Formats: structure tokens, C-alpha cells, sequence
DNA sequence: CACGTGCTAGCACGTG
DNA sequence: TGCGAAATTCCATGACA
DNA sequence: ATTGTCATGGAATTTCGCA
DNA sequence: CACGTGCTAGCACGTG
DNA sequence: TGCGAAATTCCATGACA
DNA sequence: ATTGTCATGGAATTTCGCA
């Protein structure tokens, strides 16, 4: 009993005028259309929005009915709302309500050999005592290598990688967060080579799409051609490989054999087109496809996205949560935005980490 | 007839035997035709055995119209000309003592036959190793005939390690 | 050489005029914009496309471009899709790209006790030994129970049953073909008790999404209430039902317990709105309430979904299979109709199997 | 004073000792005061000890503003009025020897103590497994003063299984 | 004992 | 009436599988 | 012989306190 | 040896 | 020209994770 | 310090053979 002279007829902003606000047991009540509801002062408000919270930590508004059975007081849902933004654990449970920002579509490597994306496929069927498939995706043409492995260690990328490299070296090679890409053994074998290593965010696939969606293409015919009998791969990487470099990508028109040499070697099906040209009015027209090939743009953004703004407060999906474990990290702030859909936070432990706005939730409150 | 192109013919040879490293104490060697590019295979002997081993890695990645060769044994076996037909590699064969060649092969045979022979007393028995960067050089060799790179010739770009 | 008319200069329907037709070692060929190509005979055809096409198996567009390489005849796509229709391999391990149509939201219960939804959460942390939990949906009102469990099997579930139908008796009840569900001893145990078992299509939870979804606030509730302490659930089940069951709908504007019961119990924030009517007025208010309740409606469909016809074909996702192995069996036909998302299939074994449509795709060509 | 409804009191009472089925040698008996609504829990002993075993299973379903009963042990005791006092229940005291109800509760609390009884005879020593179809019934009896089951005014609408 | 159906584990590698 | 602020409703996005 | 569901919180929108 | 990161196993139950 | 049939392009839907 | 991708097959649409 505070802001009590409404019980003389005194005016206090916020509250309205055309009810009574009365007395009884000992407490300030207001007649409504709702009913009769009981107003707490200033002082015992937060603690009971905690109380009605509490029951279930439900959201905004179950939050709020439960209060509504027996209170009334101005802008219930602003002292309401206060307490969401303060209660930890709901923060660190409670999904969210806003997808990610629309995705970039990264420009195609210029030429062949700027960019390598790699993955490991596996583990497989048990094959000559094979168990893994490095495969080693070129950004540009989409020419493909695959390498039957034992393990998918450093060790053992580094042996493929060097039969590879005696055609060209690459500029950039791009891999997910992997293991044996992420040590210093391949940090040392890739500075003597001089090539720099790209990495992907951490949990966030997509960004090594271009190995994926090989990968997917390499399962794919590894299937149909495995069918009825039983699985040895093995002997079949060879001849996968040299199929899938050698068939058209419909929205490109070309084979990425094409876009990695100008014309076809000695595989079924030959295309004899640029047949009549010189080598040289044949390696021109090559530069010319390699610039004008069809490109997408990022799809339209959804009518409930976010992107994330500098300072802006923002939990991480926890990696690996355990069974009853909450699925954010304490929130944190986001100190650099390096594309609408990449961010360098302050991580909770608390580094800096580069994180996909994918395993990102903007905190709400 | 038509101009020459990549893939229309690819010339093979053994060179060995070589001082033993690490077993591999022969080497494979082929030319693309019309590029002068340069594919080196370490083998542990002149064998259609270890030709096919070897010819089979580099046929996942392009294939050859022809081969053609000496009258080698790993060459002219029937193993070999099985393996060459199943894949429709047609078999040409430099008549005996003779060899033969266009210009670039000839050259290039060479700067390989050499090359080797250098980097195998400066850098002495430890070989193996260094057939990679050897291959590189190789093909990202200047050529005065047709002023380009193999490596430019086959991909139609710049290498990203000139020499 | 039999429809070779064209050679002296005679007309075949659906070959072009403006073209001239020659021969050269031995080969019809045809000059065109692409360049030159070959005509082979009609007996010729099939075995081209299917070369063409087992290089990698490809789709409709990559393998005509292989064909495009070295032949022309009057519509090569016909006997291409033709050639796609028969490869078993193609069929049994090529993704979809057809939708689902669009779901349907049954109409909810009528009345508290029409229809029971049951689904098993776990295995879980053990806690006292319990592992699992029977959760029991009330359909109409989404009143739900909470029995603790060593085990998902009929011998506990029925334990759990018996003290639940004390209090009342379902008309109807709704569980996925788990196990201990499917047993010749659960059918009995509700025989006896006179209820019908109503059984989900395998491989599809959306089916028994009323629990489900509810398990999500049970899981949900459960770990805001377990952060920073060791998860024991045991003794938290009964303060999660009841909480549960008495927390808001916001779209509907009542607490499971309210649509059950028309006055809240003894629990905090105990609405007293209906405190001065009879019970019999009461009473009367809930049936009203239960008969106006928000209800969702389907959601338009998909510009590119499909929906079933009897004696279509149409093939079955594989349960679950096995690496390497195509996702798709055999393709089969549509024998009932049950409803837009729901068919009855001769199975591939060759039984009855009512399937959702989401665990079909309609077979290509 | 305002018109009464559930909830608003429970009236609870031990039953037994009774043959032996499976140990349980009691009953405990719940009676919702407007509804006339009826829960009965096989309990070992009439202890506070297993009338909050029991009672915990009732109050997670739903939860009286009243707990009325004799003055027996275990309702009397400390450990009973804390756990009342815990979950905001009031606690009413039937004065010795001389019982307490309306009329409703009266006769359904005999109708319980005699329909026990006579399936306690007509189906002799194994009881235990019948007390859920007991409880149907009971809630399901038809009431001459209200004419409306307890299942009709608890649930607002008609038993699936009527008697 | 393998098979159908409804759930979460598990193992890999390189580094600290 | 009509205008600004409050309050309630709308809804798509995720997690249950 | 069967079928998705609903808490949630910014955003959109309809109701309210006062002239 | 436990921790971070990129992969598939695995176990349950009831029935045949 | 302009009209029917063919042929090529459009694209959303899934699987790679 | 980094970013999704592309085979696929009905459907939509633009090009073609012939007047
Ligand atoms: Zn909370
Ligand atoms: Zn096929």
C-alpha cells in the first residue's frame, strides 16, 4: 500500500478511471469485467509473476492467464516479459521461434584448382579391409578424386593428397572441422606445399556442401551398382569415379571432365563438338564457358528470420547435449559479423568462435 | 587430318632398373601427345602386372584413344593387350630398335630421362619421394615450340606453382 | 537400314525435311545445328539408351546429353524415360522429388475419454531404477498421465492402465505398433475391458503426434527443473503432471485439468470465475466450452505434392536400411483410399500394409 | 454461503483390517464431497506413512481445498498435518466418536463399506485385484438426490461403462 | 534365434 | 466521435518422434 | 484396417481509456 | 585419460 | 505469318552431412 | 578467422517443322 490514494479517488498513471478500486481482507481490490482482481503493490509484483512462472516455466502468455485468475495491474505482460529475460533455465531450454537468415550462395572458384573441398565418407561395408573414402571435390569444375582409406587420420590424407597434387597444387582446400584436417601434421604438410586451409564452421554442414552433395552422388551410384550383391566397394571407387567426372550436370551442360579440360578423353559416349578447332581456339572457348556458367541467388528471406547485428545477445547450440540437458549455451555477444549468416562470437568459455547463424538463437528479452 | 588434341595419344616407357628406393626401382612414365604432360608411376619391376597397376589409377582419371610403346615385354604381353582392348585403348608399337615419336615426345623423354638422372646424385638414393615435385617441374616446364605449359595446355590455365 | 527411305529422299512421320539425310561408313547420318550425328535403327535404340544410361545411371536430361554426343532420332527422350521405367536399380534408389499432400488435422475428440493417446519416452538417466515412461493423453481434453516404468513392455503397461481406468474407461485407444502395444496380451487386456484398439501406420509419429508433442513439454519441463542438478526424475513425474496438466493453451484459452473438470483443483493461481453458478451451471458451461474450441484446418498443399489413386504405383520407404543399400522396395499398387494421407498397399511380401503416404513415393514413369 | 462444488473437501477414512489379499489388509477411502466421487488405495497399514504414499498419487491428478476425517492415527499425526499444510490443504477433524458428514457422504461411504463386504464373501480371500471395478461401480451408482452419476458431475458427461 | 517396430546410444581421430 | 497506447490475437518455427 | 501438434514471442491487429 | 568434432551404429520388446 | 507438337528449360524437393 | 548443393522428372514454356 503504496500508490493507495485510488482508494481516496486520487489519480496514478497507467491506472484506469471508469472501475472502483475498493478494500477487502486487507487487500486492494479492482471490479472488472473480467471479475474481481486483486492489485499487489509495486514491491510484490516480481515475485509473484516468478511464483505463476515458475508452476511450468511457461511462456508470455500461459505465464500471464495464471496470474490473471487472481490479479489485475497495468501492463501485466511488460513485468511479465521482464522475467523471461531473467529466468536461466528457460533461456537455456525453450526452442526458438526465429529461422535463420537466407543462405549466401558462395561464387563458384574462378578456375580449376582454386579452391579443394574435402570430407571422409564412412565407415563403410568392410572392404579389402577398407573401411573409409577421402574424397577430394574441386570447387570450380566439380572434377572429383576418391581415395579408398584404412582410417580417416592425417596419416593416411596425406598419403592420397600427394598422389593427387603430382597433376596441380591448389590454392585454398576447404574442410569440415574433421579430426585429421584440423591437426598440426596437416597445418605442417599443407604450409610446405603453400596452400592455405579454409575452414568450415563447426556443426554446420552445409558449408562443405559441395563435398556432401558429391558424396551423395558417389552413395547413390555406389547402390545401384552393389545391388543384389553383396557390398565390395572397393573395386568399384575407379570406376564411380571416372563416371561421375564424366556425366552432365543439366542446369551447366557439361561434365566436369569438360570444365576441367575442353574436350572428352576415351570414355563411352565422346562428345567430338570442339573437334575441328585448334587446341588453342578450343582452350579459349574453355575460359569463356568457365566465366558464363549458370549461378544461383540466395532465395528470398522468411517472414520470421533474424540476422544478427554487432553486441546483439545470442546463445549456441549446445554440441552434444546430454539426455535432459538443455540445448543452449548461457547467451553471449556477438563481436564480429563476417557475412549475414557467419558470426564471431565471445563463446562461453569464453573464446572466440566462429559459428554458423544456423547453430545460433537470438536470445529473446 | 584434324588437329591434334589432348588424350589422343599417350606414350608409355619403363626407365630402370634405378638404385632400390624403398623397393620401387623402376618408373613408368607417360606423355600426353599433344600436351607433353607427364604422369610418373614407381613400379618394383617392368611388369604388364604393375603397368596395369599403374595405367588403371591414371585411366580413372582420362583415358587415352592410344597407347604406344616400345616392343617392351610388359607391353606387348597378352595381359596388356586384353587390358587395352576391354577399355578401347587401340595399341600402337614403335617397330623394333627404332623408336619413335613426334618432335615433343622425344624431348620430353628426354628432359624426364635426365632430370631424373640429376636429382638421383644430387639427392643420391632417397628418389621415391621426390618423383611429385620432379613430375611437377615437368609439367610446369616453359616450351619454346608452342610458347605454353603442359599444365596450360591441359587445364587451360595458369599453374598455381610456376617455374 | 529399314526405315532408310530417307537415303532416295521419301518422308517418315516425325522426321524433319529441311535436313538432308546421307551415308558414310556405313552409317545413316544427318546433318544438324548441333553438328553431325547418327541415326541408328529402331532395334538399335533400346540397347544405345541403356549403355548411355548405365554409365552412372543418370536422370532423364544427363542421360539424353550423353546420347546428344553422337545421335539424333525423332524423339530420343520417349524411349529415354521408357528405359528409366524399366532399370530396377534407378527405382528402388532415386530420391523423390514429389511432396506429400498436405496433412489433415483430425477432428478433436468429443468428449473427455473418446480416445486415449499412448506413447513410451526413454530409456532415460535411471532414476530408482525406472528407465521409461508411459504417457497417457487424454484426447478431447489433453488432460495426461504419468507412469514411471522399468521397461516398455505390456506387462508394465498394463500395470499402469489398471490404476488409470479406475477412474474412467476410454472408448478408444491410439499408440504407435510399439512392441508391448501390438501384443496378443495387450488386445486382450482391452477386450476385456471392452476398448478398441486403434493403431498408428509404422514409421510415422506424426500419427501419434498428440503425445508426442505433449512428451516435448514433458522432456522440456523435466530439464528446466534438473539444470544444475543431477538428473533424478522419478520424483518429479507427479510435479510435472500435475503442472502440466494445469498450464494454459494460450489458442485455446484452458488448462488440460479445465476442460476435464469446469473448476480448477486446489492448485496455485486457482481460477474462481465460475465460483457463484451451480455446479449444474457449470456443468452446462463446459459443454459449451468443448464444443467451441479452436480447431486448426489443413494447410494448402505443396505446388508440387502428389496424392494417391487406387492401382497407382507406388513404392514403400525401407524400414530401416542397410548402408549402401537402396532406400526404396520394390514398386507396388494402391489397393484402398482410406483417406488423402493414408493408403492401404499390396506390400511387397506380398501382405496388406496401411502406410502413410509420407512413407511412399509415387514411382516415376 | 456460495453454492458448493468438487474439490472444495475430501472426506478419507481407513477400512480393514481385511483378509489378507497380497499383504494389503486396508483400504483407504476418498470421497469428493459435492460429487460424491470415490477413490479407494490398498494400503498395508493404516499409517500416515502409506496414506501419503497414496494420497501424493491422488493430489498429482487433482488437489482438495479440504481433507476431513476421525481422528484416527495416521490422520492426526505430525507428519500428516505437514505434509497438508505443504500443499495448501485445510484440515477438518470429525470430533470423537461422534461422526461427521452431509448427507451424500454418509451413505456412500456405506455403500462402499457394504458392497466391499458382500464381494468380499461372493468373492472370498483375493479382493485386491477387484477394487478398480468396485471403484466403477461406485463412481458410477446412480444418486437419488442429484439424479446424476458421480462420473456425470465430475466429468460433465456419460460413463462409457454405465451400471 | 532372426524380424518388425520404437527408442538412444556408439566409435572415429588428434590433442591436451 | 477519433486518436495514442495498451492489450489481446495472429502465426511460423521448432521438437516430439 | 486410418489421419500431426501446440508452446512460444515478435509482429500484426483489434479493443480501450479518454476526449 | 577426458574433450571437440565428424561419422553409424546400438538396444528395447513380443512373436514366430 | 500462326498453329500443333516437339523439345528444351524451369524448379522444388530431397539427401549429403 | 567465413559462406549450401545439384540430380531429378512432371509442369511450364520457349523453340520447330511446316504452311
Ligand atoms: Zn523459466
Ligand atoms: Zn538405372
Amino acid at each position: 500500500a503504496e500508490l493507495d490514494q485510488l482508494l481516496q479517488g486520487h489519480y496514478i498513471k497507467g491506472y484506469p478511471k471508469q472501475y472502483t478500486y475498493f478494500l477487502e481482507d486487507g487487500k486492494v481490490k479492482v471490479s472488472r469485467p473480467e471479475g474481481v482482481k486483486i492489485i499487489p503493490p509495486q514491491s510484490d509484483r516480481q515475485k509473484i509473476v516468478l511464483q505463476a512462472h515458475n508452476l511450468a516455466h511457461t511462456g508470455r502468455e500461459a505465464t500471464l492467464l495464471k496470474i490473471a485468475n487472481l490479479y489485475w495491474w497495468p501492463n501485466m505482460r511488460k513485468d511479465v516479459v521482464k522475467q523471461l529475460g531473467r529466468c536461466q533455465q528457460c533461456l537455456i531450454t525453450n526452442a526458438s521461434n526465429k529461422a535463420s537468415g537466407p543462405i549466401l550462395r558462395p561464387d563458384r572458384p574462378q578456375k580449376p584448382f582454386d579452391k579443394f573441398f574435402i570430407d571422409y565418407i564412412g565407415p563403410l561395408p568392410p572392404s579389402q579391409g577398407y573401411l573409409y573414402v577421402l574424397v577430394v571435390v574441386d570447387g570450380m569444375t566439380g572434377f572429383t578424386w576418391l581415395y579408398p582409406t584404412k582410417a580417416p587420420s592425417t596419416s593416411a590424407t596425406v598419403k592420397s593428397l600427394n598422389v593427387l597434387t603430382s597433376i596441380a597444387i591448389p590454392k585454398v582446400i576447404h574442410s569440415d572441422q574433421g579430426a585429421a584436417f584440423t591437426s598440426s601434421t596437416f597445418a605442417e604438410w599443407a604450409k610446405e606445399r603453400g596452400i592455405h586451409l579454409e575452414f568450415s564452421t563447426p556443426y554446420h554442414p552445409q558449408s562443405s556442401g559441395k563435398v556432401e552433395r558429391k558424396n551423395s552422388d558417389i552413395k547413390r551410384l555406389l547402390t545401384k551398382l552393389l545391388v543384389g550383391r553383396p557390398t565390395k566397394w572397393y573395386d568399384l571407387l575407379p570406376v564411380v569415379q571416372l563416371a561421375l567426372n564424366n556425366t552432365y550436370s543439366p542446369v551447366l551442360k557439361y561434365t566436369p571432365h569438360q570444365l576441367l579440360f575442353g574436350i572428352d578423353s576415351n570414355t563411352p559416349f565422346a562428345n567430338q563438338d570442339t573437334l575441328d578447332l585448334t587446341r588453342e581456339e578450343e582452350l579459349s572457348l574453355l575460359q569463356e564457358i568457365r566465366t558464363s556458367l549458370y549461378h544461383p541467388s540466395t532465395p528470398p528471406a522468411s517472414s520470421r528470420s533474424w540476422s544478427p547485428v554487432v553486441g546483439q545477445l545470442v546463445q549456441e547450440r549446445v554440441a552434444r547435449p546430454a539426455s535432459l540437458r538443455p540445448r543452449w549455451h548461457k547467451p553471449s555477444t556477438v563481436l564480429k559479423v563476417l557475412n549475414p549468416r557467419t558470426v564471431v562470437i565471445l563463446d562461453h568459455l569464453g573464446n572466440n568462435r566462429t559459428v554458423s547463424i544456423d547453430n545460433l538463437k537470438p536470445t529473446s528479452h | 587430318d584434324r588437329p591434334q588434341k589432348p588424350f589422343d595419344k599417350f606414350f608409355i616407357d619403363y626407365i630402370g632398373p634405378l638404385p632400390p628406393s624403398q623397393g620401387y626401382l623402376y618408373v613408368l612414365v607417360v606423355v600426353d601427345g599433344m600436351t607433353g604432360f607427364t604422369w610418373l608411376y614407381p613400379t618394383k619391376a617392368p611388369s604388364t602386372s604393375a603397368t596395369v597397376k599403374s595405367l588403371n589409377v591414371l585411366t580413372s582419371i582420362a583415358i587415352p584413344k592410344v597407347i604406344h610403346s616400345d616392343q617392351g615385354a610388359a607391353f606387348t604381353s597378352s595381359t596388356f593387350a586384353e587390358w587395352a582392348k576391354e577399355r578401347g585403348i587401340h595399341l600402337e608399337f614403335s617397330t623394333p630398335y627404332h623408336p619413335q615419336s613426334s618432335g615433343k615426345v622425344e624431348r620430353k623423354n628426354s628432359d624426364i630421362k635426365r632430370l631424373l638422372t640429376k636429382l638421383l646424385v644430387g639427392r643420391p638414393t632417397k628418389w621415391y619421394d621426390l618423383l611429385p615435385v620432379v613430375q611437377l617441374a615437368l609439367n610446369n616446364t616453359y616450351s619454346p615450340v608452342l610458347k605454353y605449359t603442359p599444365h596450360q595446355l591441359l587445364f587451360g590455365i595458369d599453374s598455381n606453382t610456376p617455374f
